[PDB]
């Protein structure tokens, strides 16, 4: 289940390591616009929050 | 280039080498006109010396 | 002009442009990221099926 528009979810992910590949592999995801980091880079560089 | 893909990350990198250099060229300059108000200084010296 | 012709599963079509990975491009047939060209890809459904 997915929340509704006007009331959307927010959840806290910390404390694991990074894996991007299981997003490519499983399912098209066609649109998968970034704003502020290529895709290509997710694999090297480390989040804050 | 850590979080940009190769072809943006020209982009803006475009804009801190432009932006760098308008700070030399007006480095430069600002040294061309002083360095002429100190030989103007100079030749006053060696025509009282 | 060269023409490379091949036929490729239709999930993952869209590799063929450079600077993308994946199985196909990475063990099959990659591209350079300088590539100067057209690319033309079709559904064969009914005649390979």
């Amino acid at each position: 289940r997915f929340a509704s528009v006007y009331a959307w979810n927010r959840k806290r992910i910390s404390n694991c390591v990074a894996d991007y590949s299981v997003l490519y592999n499983l399912a098209p995801f066609f649109t998968f616009k970034c704003y502020g980091v290529s895709p290509t880079k997710l694999n090297d560089l480390c989040f804050t929050n | 280039f850590s979080r940009l893909d190769p072809p943006e990350a020209e982009v803006q990198i475009d804009r801190l080498i432009t932006g760098r250099l308008q700070s030399l060229q007006t480095y430069v300059t600002q040294q061309l006109i002083r360095a002429a108000e100190i030989r103007a200084s100079a030749n006053l010296a060696a025509t009282k010396m | 002009v060269y023409a490379d012709s091949f036929v490729i599963r239709g999930d993952e079509v869209r590799q063929i442009a450079p600077g993308q990975t994946g199985n196909i491009a990475d063990y099959n047939y990659k591209l350079p990221d300088d590539f100067t060209g057209c690319v033309i890809a079709w559904n064969s459904n009914k005649l390979d099926s």
